[PDB]
RNA sequence: AAGGAGGUAAAAAUGGUAAAAAA
RNA sequence: CGUUAAGCGCGCCGCCUGGGGAGUACGGCCGCAAGGCUGAAACUCAAAGGAAUUGACGGGGGCCCGCACAAGCGGUGGAGCAUGUGGUUUAAUUCGAAGCAACGCGAAGAACCUUACCAGGCCUUGACAUGCUAGGGAACCCGGGUGAAAGCCUGGGGUGCCCCGCGAGGGGAGCCCUAGCACAGGUGCUGCAUGGCCGUCGUCAGCUCGUGCCGUGAGGUGUUGGGUUAAGUCCCGCAACGAGCGCAACCCCCGCCGUUAGUUGCCAGCGGUUCGGCCGGGCACUCUAACGGGACUGCCCGCGAAAGCGGGAGGAAGGAGGGGACGACGUCUGGUCAGCAUGGCCCUUACGGCCUGGGCGACACACGUGCUACAAUGCCCACUACAAAGCGAUGCCACCCGGCAACGGGGAGCUAAUCGCAAAAAGGUGGGCCCAGUUCGGAUUGGGGUCUGCAACCCGACCCCAUGAAGCCGGAAUCGCUAGUAAUCGCGGAUCAGCCAUGC
């Protein structure tokens, strides 16, 4: 499933211990980097896309 | 096979950030919710007169947008009773003080957004691929500009083999940074399938 | 004031090609319009030369060696091209000839150093 | 040797992949 | 091809007339035979061809480069453990990726969640949005039965607003209920229908434009030739002269200097001191983090026609200074419909949806990447040392205390260059072990403890004390790495209740 699974945590149920974060700009839990709110793929297109502040294709 | 974001690479002295708003750290991601879905809904609604950019700004209650719009004509409507709704649902799903701004860019036939906006449409309109396009190229370097470049990948008419029909005219050192590319890509939709047109186009040395 | 502006190595290729053109393109940098005839001389190498000359419907002057063929030019001159005073004796006459055409008469000088040493 | 060339030398343990068909 | 004509002309002979049928049938002459000479047709296809151009290709070769080899230092295979994997198996052990280009890969935190897999309970105009018909409820705050939980049957409250009211009433809206409907939804198939996005050949040096010339032309040329470089980098040649994307350069980190600037640093320079930057003071020095300059074979000498090479210096900086992002034209129907969108095919009270359980961790083996090791250049306990970067508000958590500890109770400061994570470790400085399945190595093993979390059986990390296997340095083979690189040693962040992180 995947529609109802969004739900699922959405609206945070019995134990706290039952959440899992969600890409908002794709539709996922696997590597959504928390601090963004979003998955890796989602973070790539935005932060290329130039719709991202503060970043920066670093260059360390 | 990559290429990257001429953009994603330009972002030292060519290309100012979309949005331009410091954030706290809890707070970063919330802030961006509520700004891409602004984007978003924008989106749907203010297309009607080619939407290129969407700048940005935010300092508290300071929701400035400048909306780089392609001819904001028949866009703000009569007396501003178009500017007025937006502006509304603008504050109806935002907790502070909306701005609009239509900043239209002067000239057509630059920011390849648009460019290639107009050129996946017209094959949206199941138009002539290689004639037309290659009168895309054309008017970009019948506009003033110094290189211009139109990828269009996809199902062009059906038949399995999904090509990747090229044009160009005029230099596009993506390696460099000076000269300054503006890059965009419309996300052609074949009633049959999604074709990606996307376009590059040059400018100059100096800047 | 191009000194101080821009990078160092950029000026010394620059420099090089100065001296491309400069070296190669020494005595043709007035060389405007068709230049009427051709004079030149060990007919074959600058055939190269009478080739497009040839096809420019400029009239071959020239000077020839044995091994060269004539017909190919219209005004032909036959001598040697080995040594330096061939040149010498034909080129300068010919050259305060043109001058003869115009005033002067400024005294033979070049070569002669160089004829032999 | 710089080359093109005319005569005499060396050089491969293995295999079957079909095909209607796109620009 | 060209005085040995395939050139210009003349004499004569044989011979040609689509490929295939076929030099075959029949017939005639021929030969000991094998066979020959002669020499057709019906039928059948619309092509068979000659050269010459481009390019892929090649179990042809020549040149070129590279940890390819050599040359050295440490390793995988050998044993135990970790994770990934085949296979194996179960009710389910959920899919994806496959020579290099999959195998610590999607997975950057699978107990239930996650979750797509199974057995079972159950809902289904659906956990989600969208609108209509006809009906009722105001929204909406609580509670009882039941049950593993979702779900299920009821009970207390309840009566905000528009119009017309000191009266009665209905209709209308957010607002929930039920039938019906239009519908949602499906991580079901299809990456051989696709976008996008990575791979990869490969930082390999490659792909071409312009006028001119050569070629009937396709096209060649430029780009094939030599020295040289990391380089289609540059020089020389040269029927070409150049020009663009590639390489480079403009971008960042790092090394030298400067100017702004001084709550980091400091007697560096002064006063005092609880002598501990601790109290005033100061910008010198570190630092911080900004704006430039600085290196170009520029100088000097010997060689080469130049491109370049040798030697020396000036300088923090030599001949591309070290690194990083940077990755063409193109191939490969690579990888991905299980991130997303997505053309189509498809189940629609079931392939949809919830819940609780169970698996993703299973075991007769096999395999890649890995941690530890097998030991005295070592193991162990004590004292002192120098790190850099990245963190921390309902989090960082110094402090006393209880506990040997796991951690718990009271408790400071902290939107941080000022507070804490935090002890860097190896180094060094003392004492123990005495060459041994050893104080080695802890693999595994039992009786107990701490922590998170509803919950720690499957299936959590961590603590204790008793257990203490294999392992004597690994055959075929095979990997890494050219400078602060290898080898060794510690440190943080990501996501995360926790943690299987020996991973990145």
């Amino acid at each position: 499933a995947r529609k109802a699974l969004i739900e699922k945590a959405k609206r945070t149920p019995k134990f706290k211990v039952r959440a899992y974060t969600r890409c908002v700009r794709c539709g996922r839990a696997r590597s959504v980097y928390r601090f963004f709110g979003l998955c890796r793929i989602c973070l790539r297109e935005l932060a290329h896309k130039g719709q991202l502040p503060g970043v920066r294709k670093a260059s360390w | 096979g990559n290429k990257i974001h001429p953009i994603g690479f330009r972002l030292g002295i060519t290309r100012d950030w979309e949005s331009r708003w410091y954030a706290g750290k809890k707070q970063y991601r919330h802030l961006l919710l509520e700004d891409q879905r602004i984007r978003g809904l924008l989106e749907k609604e203010l297309y009607s007169a080619g939407l290129a950019r969407v700048d940005i700004e935010r300092a508290a209650d300071n929701v400035a947008v400048t909306v780089h719009v392609a001819k904001p004509g028949v866009v703000i409507g009569r007396g501003g009773e178009r500017i007025r709704v937006l502006r509304e649902e603008l504050a109806k799903l935002t907790g502070k003080n909306v701005a609009l701004n239509v900043q239209e860019v002067q000239n057509p036939n630059l920011s390849a957004p648009l460019v290639a906006q107009r050129v996946a449409e017209q094959i949206e309109r199941r138009f002539a691929v290689r004639r037309a396009i290659k009168q895309a190229v054309q008017r970009v370097m019948e506009s003033g500009a110094k290189g211009a470049k139109v990828i269009v990948s996809g199902r062009i008419g059906g038949a399995e083999q999904a090509r990747t029909e090229w044009a160009a005219q005029g230099r596009v050192p993506l390696h460099t940074l000076r000269a300054n590319i503006d890059y965009g890509f419309a996300l052609a939709r074949t009633t049959y399938g999604v074709l990606g047109v996307k376009a590059y186009i040059f400018l100059g040395e100096v800047i | 004031p191009e000194i101080e502006e821009r990078p160092k190595k950029e000026q010394v290729r620059l420099k090089h090609e100065l001296e491309r053109l400069q070296k190669y393109l020494s005595g043709f940098r007035l060389l405007k319009r068709l230049p009427d005839a051709i004079f030149v001389v060990d007919p074959t190498k600058e055939a190269i030369a009478v080739r497009e000359a040839r096809k420019l419907f400029i009239p071959v002057i020239a000077l020839a060696d044995t091994d060269s063929d004539p017909d190919l030019v219209d005004y032909i001159i036959p001598g040697n091209d080995d040594a330096i005073r061939s040149i010498q004796l034909i080129l300068s006459r010919a050259v305060d000839l043109i001058i003869q055409a115009r005033g002067g008469v400024v005294e033979p000088s070049p070569s002669y150093a160089l004829v032999q040493e």
